[PDB]
RNA sequence: CGGAACGGCGUCGGCCGGUCCCGACA
RNA sequence: CUUCGAUGUCGGCUCUUCCUACCGUCCGCGCGCACCGGCGCGGAAGCGUCGGAUUGUUCACCCGUUCAAGGGAUCGUGAGCU
RNA sequence: UCUAAGCGCGCACCCCGCCUCGCGCCCCGCCCGGCCGCGCGCCCCAGCCCCGUGCCCCGUCGCCGAGCGGCCCCCGCCCGGG
């Protein structure tokens, strides 16, 4: 479950594409807060240029260009997978992309890829645009809803924080051999 | 089978050794978990490995011989060549010498 | 229009140099027209 | 890349019985490339091609850098228009190391490969007479500055396996 | 170790505190908060000097320290006294009727070049336009924030524009006479 | 930037190269991107490392190799970093490196006991 | 980031000069 | 170079897309821009770019009108026609 | 000083709305059934407030429940007239 706040839309899609093909299955959340490196006007025109690519004879056989950001992250991970072959079709299916943390994956333990994070990658002043804002200007009309929900979720998780320290402080308080062997016996783990 | 209480160290069989125009099915590239450098792949060199054919239920045993990358994924040959449905499945290197 | 209010006008209208390639207004003490990719040609005009 | 002192002389001929032994200080990775630079210098300067000449000795001179020395190197290069002359000052522990830095920078900005660059002279300019501003900052001894790349611990992420619970603070 | 720095002596009337890059200037007139997240900064308080200190300026990083220090100076001036931009309506045969519509928060301009269209310019928050008693045909814009006062000043000039014509002969509309950092 | 600048005296953690994990005092600063590192009591020969190969410790040592070693003897900073979290973790990390395939198995089984022990106690203490 | 003669106060690196405690009518 | 054991070949009609090196309209900007009007730019392809006399004619030229840019798609388009 | 950091205004263009289609999905009704998993602080990186860890065992001995999700789950025609 790799959260995508601050992660590069290309570099996360390299770590996650190897995992899917290795056969791990992952869920990506908070997708709108991922960053597509470069100035927004250029990033917006690179997507509003891609959305001009369509089969002249029938735009229905044409490349499908997706506006909601969960799809924008996954179409990228589709290039880095042999989508047409069966071993690829199983892995594209093994990716669940959620724009914003839905109640479906909220309780899941969350990990982040530090290496592909724009903070640790782009130099300060490179100029970065979040796929969520590109999404709104390419044609996403569901932006406010996913922010209202995310606020309400971060609010119930703020009440939970107060509750969570209490349960885990009692656990720690009752520390009454693995602690003195697994990381402490000429092991140092 | 002869595998039940083997403690085991996890692994994933990523693919057959290959070039962009030829595939050697004789060897298998196995990604052990915990081995991140070529010199690190000396603690897992020549150990027994096992992949369970999901459909057959049998433990197809194998042996690792040489590291494939500076990264430490290690090449391995199984007693019988892996089918290919098991590409991206899970092999368990056995801690127990047995 | 009173002379003081014809002076305010000229300051924010007829007192700047327009490049001979960009044709875009640039400040009176000018080195390179901002919107003509540099360029060291400028003129200005008077009513 | 390494300091070799090379000595050469024209073959002994009946007209002039012993030619005066020449000496040169050539910075090069290996003896074969140092000697080739020597016969690139001697053919151009003293009208003597190795085919009619003998290299007497190529002593490999190394030094112990137990301190840092401000070094100034005058070189000449070849570009897409024509040749030029550059005084580039490099601070390093050893003169051979200084030439390595001057060779990496000259190919890094001026795009000049080893063969084109010719080092006219290399000297240990003292702290008082440093001429280049970047070297001048470390001429004084206060030298306090934050690490330029603290984000460079992004190379720790590869071994952590890019699967960290939180994004690390710097 | 090369850096770019400028130190601003604090005028006692101000009590600015900078946490992160956010600056907050407290003074007799009011509070002025500005966000300095955009540019790398080592802004520091202590004593009475706020010093920018941008580190290792490669080449465009040497500019921001003076600009950042400037905005901290402009912020100090507004709270101590405040910024007044006086704009003068200039016209020939057709006259201009400008009104303070709301409680100083709005201006409406009528009869410019006999335009039936009546432009109404809403001020940015805290810039209160007022008809000027001292000169006439003049609107004084008083606010602590210089940038906000000036953008409103642009809005009134921008709204009143001759459609086509030579701007030089047919010059009208409002152009700022002079910006004043004293007496609001 | 706000704490810990590159100064001579700064004990430095050497991240890359063969000096992984070693700690040494920067003596002369060659350039924005290089420093001479001499650790007289930690096996780091005086050399030039980029600052990328060198994370910086908070402790700065009040300061050849004999002279620096004589200064470290007086300076209590080297011991304090070992007491510091980064140091105590660094000692623990040294034990992890001295662990082979059999010695990885014992730990893996031992930590399963913890992964269950933590989940047994957690539900009772609710 | 096919391409030119050409421009550029984009940003680094040189070169040939000078003026500069006499401070670059005071 | 490809096609001669065959790629229907000129224009018109009918119809569809495309391109900007944009004529009018959209947004600015410059004038030897008072106004009307002209003229030169930069962004701009959305819409408009007609009705006719002669000629097989593409073109040409004239007469009108809400005044009328240029081209491409096997010289788009013959098991669509003429 | 228009721009470097910001910041305002802003085009018959563009993107969305309206509008046409819409795979699937949601709710109710009929029936209300089976199966599967086990896991959350946030924010920021020029304060980075203690950094530079942790997990590292999805069968390896884990699998009760509770509680949160999922996942399957279900519905006639002919025949007259429009």
């Amino acid at each position: 479950v790799i959260d995508c706040k601050g992660h590069i839309l290309g570099r996360l899609s390299a770590i996650v594409a190897k995992e899917l093909l290795h056969g791990h299955e992952v869920a990506l959340v908070r997708c709108e807060k991922a960053i597509i490196s470069g100035a927004f006007r250029d990033v917006k025109a690179h997507y509003l240029k891609k959305m001009h690519k369509r089969t002249n004879f029938n735009h229905l056989r044409g490349p499908f260009h997706f506006r909601a950001p969960a799809e924008i992250v996954r179409r990228t991970i589709r290039g880095m997978i042999p989508y047409k072959t069966v071993r690829g079709s199983d892995a594209m299916s093994r990716l669940r992309v959620y724009d914003g943390i839905p109640p479906c994956c909220a309780r899941y333990k969350r990990v982040v890829c530090p290496s592909a994070m724009a903070y640790l990658c782009l130099r300060p002043e490179r100029r970065r645009c979040e796929v969520g804002r590109v999404a709104h200007e390419i044609g996403w009309q569901h932006a406010a809803d996913v922010e209202r929900y995310e606020k309400r979720r971060l609010e119930e998780c703020d009440k939970w924080y107060q509750d969570k320290i209490q349960i885990d402080k009692k656990i720690a308080e009752a520390a009454e051999l693995q602690r003195i062997n697994a990381e402490l016996a000429k092991y140092g783990y | 089978e002869e595998i039940k209480g083997k403690t085991f160290l996890p692994a994933i069989f990523v693919g057959y050794q290959r070039s962009r125009a030829k595939q050697r099915e004789n060897v298998a590239l196995v990604k052990v978990s915990g081995i991140y450098t070529r010199a690190e792949t000396d603690k897992v060199l020549g150990r027994l490995i096992a992949i369970i054919h999901s459909k057959s239920g049998k433990p197809i045993f194998g042996k690792i011989c040489r590291p494939h990358g500076n990264s430490g994924m290690v090449r391995a040959r199984f007693y019988t060549n892996l089918p290919g449905q098991l590409m991206g499945h899970k092999v368990r290197v056995f801690y127990d010498n047995i | 229009m009173e002379p003081t209010l014809i002076n305010l006008a000229r300051e924010y209208n007829q007192n700047m140099m327009i490049c001979r390639h960009c044709y875009a207004r640039n400040p009176l003490r000018a080195t390179n027209c901002r919107r003509c990719r540099g360029t060291n040609l400028r003129k200005k005009k008077l009513s | 890349m390494q300091k070799y002192i090379v000595y050469g002389r024209r073959l002994p001929s009946e007209k002039f019985p012993e030619p005066e032994v020449f000496r040169m200080t050539i910075y090069a990775p290996n003896e074969i490339v140092a000697k080739s630079r020597f016969w690139y210098h001697l053919k151009s300067l003293k009208k003597i091609k190795r085919t009619h000449g003998e290299i007497l000795d190529c002593q490999h001179i190394e030094e112990n850098g137990d301190f840092v020395k401000n070094f100034g190197v005058l070189l000449r290069y070849r570009s897409r228009v024509g040749q030029h002359n550059m005084y580039r000052e490099v601070r390093e522990t050893t003169s051979a190391r200084a030439m390595d830095k001057v060779y990496s920078e000259m190919a890094g900005q001026c795009r000049a490969r080893y063969h084109d660059i010719q080092i006219i002279n290399v000297k240990e300019v003292a702290d008082e007479d440093v001429r280049r501003e970047k070297v001048a900052m470390f001429t004084q001894k206060g030298v306090r500055f934050p690490h330029p790349c603290p984000y460079v611990h992004v190379k720790r992420a590869a071994r952590t396996a890019r699967f960290q619970d939180r994004a690390p603070h710097v | 170790p090369l850096c770019s720095s400028m130190t601003i002596k604090v005028p006692t009337d101000v009590e600015c505190t900078i946490n992160k890059r956010v600056v907050t200037v407290k003074g007799k007139k009011g509070t002025l908060v500005r966000d300095f997240s955009h540019a790398p900064l080592d802004i520091t308080h202590a004593n009475d000097t706020i010093s920018v200190a941008v580190w290792f300026p490669r080449g465009k990083r040497n500019a921001l320290p003076r600009t950042i220090c400037s905005h901290i100076e402009n912020m100090f001036k507004g709270v101590t006294y405040g910024f007044e931009y006086k704009m003068r309506l200039a016209y020939a045969h057709f006259p201009i009727a400008a009104t303070v519509v709301d409680n100083n928060k709005a201006i409406e301009i009528r009869n410019f070049m006999h335009q039936i269209k009546t432009r109404r310019i809403e001020c940015l928050p805290g810039v209160t336009i007022a008809m000027s008693t001292n000169v006439k045909d003049e609107l004084i814009l008083r606010g602590i924030s210089i940038e906000d006062v000036s953008h409103t000043a642009a809005r009134i000039h921008e709204s009143l524009k001759v459609p086509n014509k030579d701007l030089r002969k047919f010059l009208d509309g409002c152009y700022v006479s002079s910006r004043g950092l004293q007496e609001q | 930037s706000y704490h810990r600048f590159v100064e001579a005296g700064r004990l430095v953690y050497l991240g890359d190269g063969p000096d992984k994990g070693k700690l040494a005092v920067i003596v002369d600063i060659l350039s924005t991107a290089a420093v001479l590192i001499d650790g007289p009591t930690t096996g780091v020969k005086r050399q030039v490392v980029s600052l990328r190969w060198a994370m910086l410790t908070d402790q700065v040592i009040n300061i050849t190799t004999e002279q620096l070693k004589k200064e470290i003897e007086a300076s209590p900073a080297i011991d304090t970093f070992m007491n510091s979290v980064w140091g105590k973790k660094i000692q623990q990390q040294r034990l992890r490196a001295k662990a082979t395939f059999e010695d990885m198995g014992k730990i893996a089984k031992l930590r399963r006991e913890r992964k269950m022990a933590m989940k047994r106690i957690a539900m009772s203490i609710k």
